[PDB]
């Protein structure tokens, strides 16, 4: 039995978010919803389509009919930003099934382009017969970015390692990407570029041996 | 007052086995089913299976057949998860969760089954890496200038970075570590300073990797 959820939902604070959960004849099954804030364990927020466990606010509601179950969240606060999962029990298999989850983003600030810093290999590392290009990405909002590396215009895929974005003290995000090369590979090109794509716009930085 | 408490983080080598515990309190352990759920990093919840707390009989989800074993110790109201022949893809947070309605509730068929109480989770890391102290490199600056330090190839986490023994704190971005395909970590710290790279306006980054007794003070010069 498959449960299908949209991967992403964005909401303005104070507005209402709607999260769907599709499944063949889902209306005939009891649907439950879990809220998982970052670094935390999931919490049951809705059970049996529309009931709330004690402590869950009235802003949280749900419905389930036909082929779609819905989690509705009214007057969305910054505190509601989390991943939401739906779940059912299948009487046929005796399995419990989860949907793929929906990331709920509460847009609490305007779009911010990433600030990018690119460092070439140090003299010390070059002496140890190694070469690392360090690309530091900060202050971007929303918290999603794509990184690509270039050498003499060519795409570099080998030796690339990029982090997931991380929430900073301001409510912006940071990330980093590393390109490992041999000293000879580093010196064999005229320039290397780190290209950071954010909401369709690319911020680029170049470094030369 | 229902509580599900899990054993601590565990680090294992590929091929080894783990045993994760889940201690229940505030309810009749033998009256409710215990479920096990997996969450690989940055991914969704996956149901692993359930165990009957009165009989010890387990039920596994598709694909969680073979290497996953549920067991109990009812006298101490504890449920166990065992994973054998560990692979790097078994790296996940494992949660245990109590299920409602209980075994003796007639509403089960029409109203069941939801996870009303969860454990805090147990992170199981599967890595072939051994303890390794990092190499620290200066990241020389090219009316503001950015300078930093690269803390390369260490294991395990954590490392701490401070600038000028703590006396420098404004303009400091210390970035979370990257996990490389080698199984080692790397991180960087960067400080934005006014362009007053005085011949002797010293910038030193202080790096600590406690699991390998590494303490490094690196001067960063233009
Ligand atoms: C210290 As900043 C404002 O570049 O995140």
């Amino acid at each position: 039995y498959e449960l299908t959820q949209p991967p992403s939902v964005s909401v303005a604070p104070g507005q209402t978010a709607t999260i769907t959960c599709g499944g063949k004849n889902i209306g005939s099954k009891s649907v439950h919803w879990y809220q998982q804030k970052p670094g935390q364990a999931p919490v049951l927020v809705v059970y049996d389509d529309s009931d709330r466990p004690s402590g869950i606010p009235e802003r949280f509601s749900g419905s389930n009919s036909g082929n779609t179950a819905t989690l509705t969240i009214s007057r969305v606060e910054a505190g509601d930003e989390a991943d939401y999962y739906c779940q059912v029990w299948d009487s046929s298999s005796d399995h419990r099934v989860f949907g793929g989850g929906t990331k709920l983003t509460v847009l609490g600030q305007p779009k911010a382009a990433p600030s990018v810093t690119l460092f070439p290999p140090s003299s010390e590392e070059l002496q140890a017969n190694k070469a690392t290009l360090v690309c530091l990405i900060s202050d971007f909002y929303p918290g999603a970015v794509t990184v690509a590396w270039k050498a003499d215009s060519s795409p570099v895929k080998a030796g690339v390692e990029t982090t997931t974005p991380s929430k900073q003290s301001n409510n912006k995000y940071a990330a980093s990407s590393y390109l490992s090369l041999t000293p000879e590979q580093w010196k064999s090109h005229r320039s290397y570029s780190c290209q950071v794509t954010h909401e369709g716009s690319t911020v680029e930085k170049t470094v030369a041996p | 007052e229902v509580q599900l408490v899990q054993s601590g983080s565990d680090l294992k080598k590929p091929g080894a086995s783990v045993k994760v515990s889940c201690k229940a309190s505030g309810y009749t352990f033998t009256s409710y089913a215990m479920n096990w759920v997996r969450q690989a990093p940055g991914q969704g919840l996956e149901w692993v299976g359930w165990i009957n707390t009165n009989t010890g009989n387990p039920t596994y989800a598709q694909g969680f057949t073979g290497r996953f074993v549920f067991s109990l110790d009812t006298s101490v109201s504890t449920a166990y998860l065992q994973i054998s022949s560990l692979k790097a893809e078994d790296t996940a947070v494992y949660y245990c969760a109590r299920e409602s309605p209980n075994y003796y509730d007639s509403s089960g068929y029409y109203s069941g089954y939801y996870f009303d109480y969860w454990g805090q989770g147990t992170l199981v890391t599967v890595s072939s890496a051994s303890t390794k102290g990092p190499s620290v490199f200066p990241l020389a600056p090219s009316g503001t200038a950015a300078l930093g330090c690269l803390v390369k190839d260490y294991f395990p986490e954590p490392v701490t970075v401070s600038w000028n023994s703590g006396a420098l704190t404004s303009g400091v971005h210390t970035f979370p570590a990257v996990l490389q395909s080698s199984g080692l970590y790397s991180l960087s710290s960067v400080v934005t300073v006014p362009s007053s790279s005085l011949g002797t306006q010293t910038y030193i980054c202080n790096v600590n990797h406690k699991p390998s007794n590494t303490k490094v003070d690196k001067k960063v010069e233009p």
